[PDB]
């Protein structure tokens, strides 16, 4: 069993070209990409406070 | 007096400065330098402390040997060393950098980078953890805080 | 969190508070608590050169009213 | 008192930009899932003056064969036009009052590109030379975008003065009169700065990386001006200095974003981008926006 | 005429005879070809700016846009001399003579 | 008296113009240039060509100047004579510049054709072969 | 004067602070031990210079907008950038602007 | 006509930056020759005095002067208060 990544076709109708064109002109999704990185911003960052604290181990 | 107080004082603000703001070059030679990008990751996150993430030859404080240094690789490593401004400190990480490690009988390998240039902290393991590096960093950090220079100047 | 970042930004934005203000200050301070005169075009040059000569003391800023008309 | 108001703009720009540091690496560092620096200072807040300490006492690397003259007149160049740029911005009321305000800054900004020049040069080296002909022409070729966007957007003002844009954002941003003019000028402005995504490039290090960060904000700080026209009641200036500091830092912070947002152009991406996306644009809008008063009767007064 | 017509003027013969030296290195001829636009283009303003000849204020910016273009010309050319040679050396040039 | 201002402005123009002209080392030369630009548009900033002063600053240096430094690094008595009465409401200059599409159509078209002329004839010689 | 004084602190803050930066580090003792010429890079110069002329006749717009004769002064300004666009055309379709 | 449409439909792909520019750039040079708001510019730069209005010299064969900037002989600018 086998899957296409890339084998997808655009379509050319009016209304698929206009929203290339919007994407093209206003770039969506650049803005997409700065959202998620925002989102990104307002979580926990995953820093422990060494030496005061210690990474887990194992026997 | 008066005199050595304040000689005293600037050594004190000079290593704070100093300490506070170790900007490394690191050489990826091999695994070890893994465990560098490690603990330059979240977690750990070496940039907190005022250590920089891979900064330029000319604008490095100190040199973190990680990996095996190659008799085809020894005189580029030196030629960065050389280029390197002073002050200028180097930490050999893994057991290939401290003494050849797992190829210390090989005849293509420098038997540890010490050979080639002085090492000021030796961080042992195969590899040492993201935080045996930390602690590394930390111990050149106290290094750097006990020496004293215009102190030595001021009684000379 | 997150808000850990604000303090830096907080002095960053004090800095940039004080360069506006100063002028702002000054420019009250040096003109009789007034706005500093803008002067372009030549015409409002000539207003404040008269204004310098009819003040009594080489002052623009000092105007005279009704009181002066005697 | 002239030496009080000059002085009074210049360190805080310097102290600005010295905290500059610490806010972008909070910044990217707590959109990468970890921290910046917390344990220098209470907050990281003494990174700075670490940072400038440790920079200030390490050994210089002169070339020890290159021009002397050069490799110190690049860092004197360079930080005094970022320091120039600064005095005819009317926040709410300018340090100096040009009538030509934005010809003064677009001249200052085209003669920041010597210091690029003369440092590739006295690098003596053919790979630093190379990389920067690269900056040079990627910074000539964003200016002459940037100037046509500035004449354009500066018609509806009616002169040359920024303290005039105060007066012609009084009822609304001119973000809303032209924002695709806004958007290529917010462009040009990154790639003016060699910021991501378009950085494709001791002592004279660290002020060179002053110089860079001052126009950061500058540019910030003016595009603010041009675009987000805050309202200045002449009884309480504070106001309008809060709203502009506020807008700055919003725009600054914004462009940390985009550096930590998006990988990086080619060469020859950026400069096609230039030369095959933004100047037709511009051009057909500098005309469009050359027509549009006379079409509607909303000449801007002053002549 | 007051002495800053006469030292611009001056600054003009010295751009003038700087540029018939011609010790070598092209560029440099071209540089002083510069040199005596804007000795020009400088005294020129003040002539205009003086008298308040004001439908002459034009008459700098064109002469000085027509200028610009000839350098422009002028550096093509250098470039083309030095795609044959490797260098701008004035004394290159001797393939044609009198 | 600012000692002569204009005159002490005009003397480091010709002192300038004396270094450059001597051809040392063309870069060195454009330095020398970029000076004498720098101080002659001081003297019309300084003499009240706002307009033009900042048109020298900006067009010549930062352009003009800029190019020549570029292809360079790729290869190996005063204040009498002034006026007495003011302006107006506007700066002189400015109209008389702003003009030129009113008055100036003829000096519009010819200096167009000639750029893009210039445009055509830099394409052509550059094109080799 | 008050810009020519600020020119000249703003000078005198640079070279200070660049002589101290130089200089601090160089008291203290230390160890103390070509042809290609690209031509798309003239090329583009090239043109920049060219734009930045016609910018400079498209400068005086502001100004050009109250002349009472506003037919003459649109034609002018539409003519000067189409010629502008005249000439990014035919450096665009002649090959000039690659890479 | 059908050539035209799909030569446009064509540019808005692949090329929609280009498209936009010429449509801007041609309305740009249309309308103005369209709008009725022209003149009133013309006039409105008309009324904005810069110079002094000089006093005619009255040799009473002037009924359409006025004497006095109250009196209703001369150019009004009730159209520009009522824009
Ligand atoms: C206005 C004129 C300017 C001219 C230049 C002056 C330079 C700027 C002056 C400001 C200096 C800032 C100093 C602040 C440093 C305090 C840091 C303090 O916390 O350090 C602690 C105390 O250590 C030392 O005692 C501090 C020494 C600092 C300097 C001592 C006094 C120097 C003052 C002299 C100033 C006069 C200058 C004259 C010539 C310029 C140890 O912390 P550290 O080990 O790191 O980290 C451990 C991490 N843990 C805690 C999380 C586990
Ligand atoms: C007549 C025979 C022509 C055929 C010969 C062809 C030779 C070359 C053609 C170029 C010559 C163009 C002649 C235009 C002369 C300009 C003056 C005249 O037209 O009057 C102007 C009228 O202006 C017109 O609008 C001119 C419009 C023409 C320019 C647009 C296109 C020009 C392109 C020509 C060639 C350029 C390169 C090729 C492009 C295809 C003045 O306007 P006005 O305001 O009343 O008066 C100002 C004075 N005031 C202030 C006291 C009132
Ligand atoms: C560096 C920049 C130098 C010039 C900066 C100032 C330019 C400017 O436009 O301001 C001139 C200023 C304000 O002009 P307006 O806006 O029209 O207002 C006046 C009506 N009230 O007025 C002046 O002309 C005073 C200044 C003139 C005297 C000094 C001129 C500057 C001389 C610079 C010499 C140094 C050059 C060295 C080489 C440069 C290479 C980088
Ligand atoms: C936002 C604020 C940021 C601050 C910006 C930067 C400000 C700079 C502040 C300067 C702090 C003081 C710097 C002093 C450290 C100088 C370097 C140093 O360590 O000197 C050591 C050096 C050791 O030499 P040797 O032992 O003989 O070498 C033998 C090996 N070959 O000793 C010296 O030579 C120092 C000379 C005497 C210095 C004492 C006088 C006080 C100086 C105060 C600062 C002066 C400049 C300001
Ligand atoms: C009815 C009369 C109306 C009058 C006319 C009005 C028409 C308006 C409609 C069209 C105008 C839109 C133009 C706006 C700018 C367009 C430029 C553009 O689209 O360029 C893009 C490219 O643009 C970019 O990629 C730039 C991205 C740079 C990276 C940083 C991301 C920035 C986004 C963050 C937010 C930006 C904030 C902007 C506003 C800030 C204001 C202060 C095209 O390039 P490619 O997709 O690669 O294809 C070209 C080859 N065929
Ligand atoms: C008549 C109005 C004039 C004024 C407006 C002009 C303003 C500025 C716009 C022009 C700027 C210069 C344009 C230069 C043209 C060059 C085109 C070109 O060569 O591109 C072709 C491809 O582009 C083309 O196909 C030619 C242009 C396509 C048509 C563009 C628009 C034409 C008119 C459409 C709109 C008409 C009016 C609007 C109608 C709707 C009603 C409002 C090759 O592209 P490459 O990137 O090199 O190769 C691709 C592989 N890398
Ligand atoms: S030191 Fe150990 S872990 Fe690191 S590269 Fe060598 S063998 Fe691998």
């Amino acid at each position: 069993t086998y899957k296409f990544v890339n084998m997808r076709e655009p379509s050319m109708d009016m209304k698929s070209v206009t929203d290339r064109a919007a994407q093209t002109l206003l770039w969506t999704e650049l803005v997409r990409g700065l959202g998620m990185t925002l989102s990104y911003l307002f979580r926990e960052p995953a820093t422990i406070n060494y030496p005061f604290e210690k990474g887990p181990l194992s026997p | 007096s008066r005199g050595e107080y304040v000689v005293a004082k600037l050594d004190d603000l000079v290593n704070w400065a100093r300490r506070s703001s170790l900007w490394p070059m690191t050489f990826g030679l091999a695994c070890c330098a893994v465990e560098m990008m490690h603990m330059a990751a979240p977690r750990y996150d070496m940039d907190r402390f005022g250590v920089v993430f891979r900064a330029s030859p000319r604008q490095s404080d100190v040199m973190i040997v990680a990996g095996t240094l190659t008799n085809k690789m020894a005189p580029a490593l030196r030629k960065v060393y050389d280029q390197m401004p002073e002050p200028r400190y180097v930490v050999s990480m893994g057991s290939c950098a401290n003494g050849g490690g797992y190829y210390h009988y090989s005849y293509s390998v420098v038997r540890g980078c010490d050979r080639i240039v002085p090492v000021d902290i030796y961080v042992p393991g195969c590899p040492p953890t993201a935080e045996a590096l930390l602690y590394g960093i930390l111990q050149l950090q106290r290094k750097i805080k006990r020496e004293k220079r215009l102190r030595i100047w001021y009684r000379r | 969190m997150w808000f850990e970042i604000l303090p830096g930004i907080a002095v960053m934005a004090a800095c940039l508070f004080i360069p506006g203000m100063a002028t702002a200050h000054i420019h009250k301070f040096t003109n009789g608590g007034k706005e500093k005169r803008v002067a372009h075009f030549s015409y409002q040059w000539n207003l404040m050169e008269r204004d310098r000569r009819i003040s009594g003391v080489n002052r623009y800023h000092v105007t005279k009213g009704l009181e002066n008309i005697d | 008192m002239f030496m009080i108001n000059i002085l009074s703009l210049i360190i805080p720009i310097l102290l600005a930009v010295a905290f500059l540091t610490l806010v972008e690496r909070k910044v990217l560092g707590y959109m990468q899932l970890r921290k910046g620096p917390n344990v220098v200072g209470p907050y990281g807040l003494l990174q700075p003056i670490a940072d400038a300490l440790k920079l200030f006492t390490k050994e210089p690397l002169r070339p020890a064969t290159s021009s002397i003259s050069m490799f110190i007149i690049a860092p004197i160049l360079a930080l005094s036009l970022a320091l120039t740029m600064w005095v005819p911005l009317p926040m709410p009321y300018p340090l100096i009052n040009m009538n030509l305000g934005v010809l003064f800054m677009l001249a200052m900004s085209s003669l920041a590109v010597y210091s690029i020049l003369w440092s590739g040069w006295a690098s003596n080296s053919k790979y630093a030379l190379i990389g920067a002909l690269r900056a040079v022409a990627q910074t000539i070729s964003y200016e002459v975008t940037l100037a046509i966007i500035l004449l354009s957007v500066l018609l509806m003002n009616g002169s040359y003065t920024l303290s005039t844009l105060i007066t012609t954002q009084e009822h609304i941003w001119m973000i809303f009169t032209s924002w695709p003019l806004a958007m290529m000028w917010f462009i040009s402005t990154l790639a003016e700065t060699n910021r991501a995504p378009f950085d494709l490039t001791a002592g004279p290090f660290a002020m060179f990386f002053m110089a860079e960060y001052a126009n950061i904000i500058m540019m910030n700080a003016f595009t603010a001006i041009l675009f987000l026209g805050a309202s200045h009641d002449p009884h309480t200036p504070e106001l309008y200095t809060i709203n502009f500091v506020l807008k700055t830092l919003a725009l600054t912070i914004t462009f940390l974003w985009i550096r930590a947002s998006y990988p990086r152009f080619r060469y020859d991406q950026l400069m096609h981008l230039l030369w095959k996306s933004f100047l037709p644009l511009t051009l057909a809008l500098c005309m469009w926006h050359i027509s549009l008063p006379i079409m509607t009767a909303s000449i801007p007064p002053q002549s | 005429m007051p002495l800053v017509y006469m030292n611009i003027i001056m600054a003009f013969a010295i751009a003038l005879a700087g540029l018939l030296m011609y010790r070598s290195h092209l560029m440099s001829s071209l540089l002083c070809l510069e040199g005596m636009m804007l000795s020009l283009f400088i005294m020129s303003t003040l002539i205009i700016l003086n008298t308040h000849f004001t439908l002459a204020n034009m008459m700098p910016i064109i002469l000085l846009v027509f200028a610009a273009c000839e350098a422009a010309l002028g550096l093509s050319l250098l470039v083309m001399v030095s795609n044959t040679y490797g260098t701008d050396y004035v004394q290159n040039l001797n393939l044609l003579q009198c | 008296m600012t000692m002569y201002i204009a005159f002490i402005l005009s003397t480091i123009f010709v002192i300038g113009f004396v270094g450059f002209s001597s051809k040392p080392s063309p870069i060195y030369g454009g330095l020398g240039l970029i000076v004498s630009g720098g101080v002659g548009c001081g003297i019309v900033l300084n003499f009240g060509g706002s307009f033009l002063g900042l048109m020298v600053f900006l067009i010549y240096l930062g352009g003009m100047l800029v190019v020549f430094g570029y292809t360079t690094a790729m290869a190996t008595g005063d204040w009498v004579i002034y006026d007495t009465g003011d302006s107006g409401f506007f700066s002189e200059e400015a109209m008389g510049i702003a003009a030129l599409y009113s008055y100036g159509t003829w000096l519009v078209i010819v200096t167009g054709w000639s750029l893009l002329i210039g445009v055509v004839v830099i394409m052509e010689i550059t094109r080799g072969n | 004067m008050n810009i020519m004084l600020t020119l000249l602190t703003n000078v005198t803050l640079a070279s200070l602070l660049v002589l101290i930066a130089f200089w601090l580090p160089q008291l203290n003792a230390y160890s103390e031990k070509r042809l290609p010429f690209s031509m798309k890079f003239f090329l583009v110069a090239i043109t920049f210079l060219l734009f930045d002329l016609e910018i400079a006749l498209l400068l005086p717009l502001p100004w050009a907008s109250q002349t009472n004769n506003l037919k003459t002064m649109l034609t002018m300004a539409l003519f000067l950038l189409i010629l502008l666009a005249a000439s990014l055309a035919y450096e665009w379709t002649q090959k000039g602007l690659e890479w | 006509a059908g050539r035209i449409a799909s030569f446009l439909k064509n540019a808005w792909a692949k090329e929609p930056v280009l498209v936009a520019s010429f449509a801007i750039g041609g309305l740009a040079i249309i309308l103005p020759s369209l709008s009725p708001y022209t003149n009133y510019a013309i006039r409105i730069n008309r009324a904005t005095p810069y110079n002094y209005p000089v006093p005619l010299r009255d040799d009473g064969n002037m009924p359409d002067v006025p004497s006095h900037p109250q009196d209703p002989q001369g150019p009004s600018l009730e159209w520009l208060k009522n824009l």
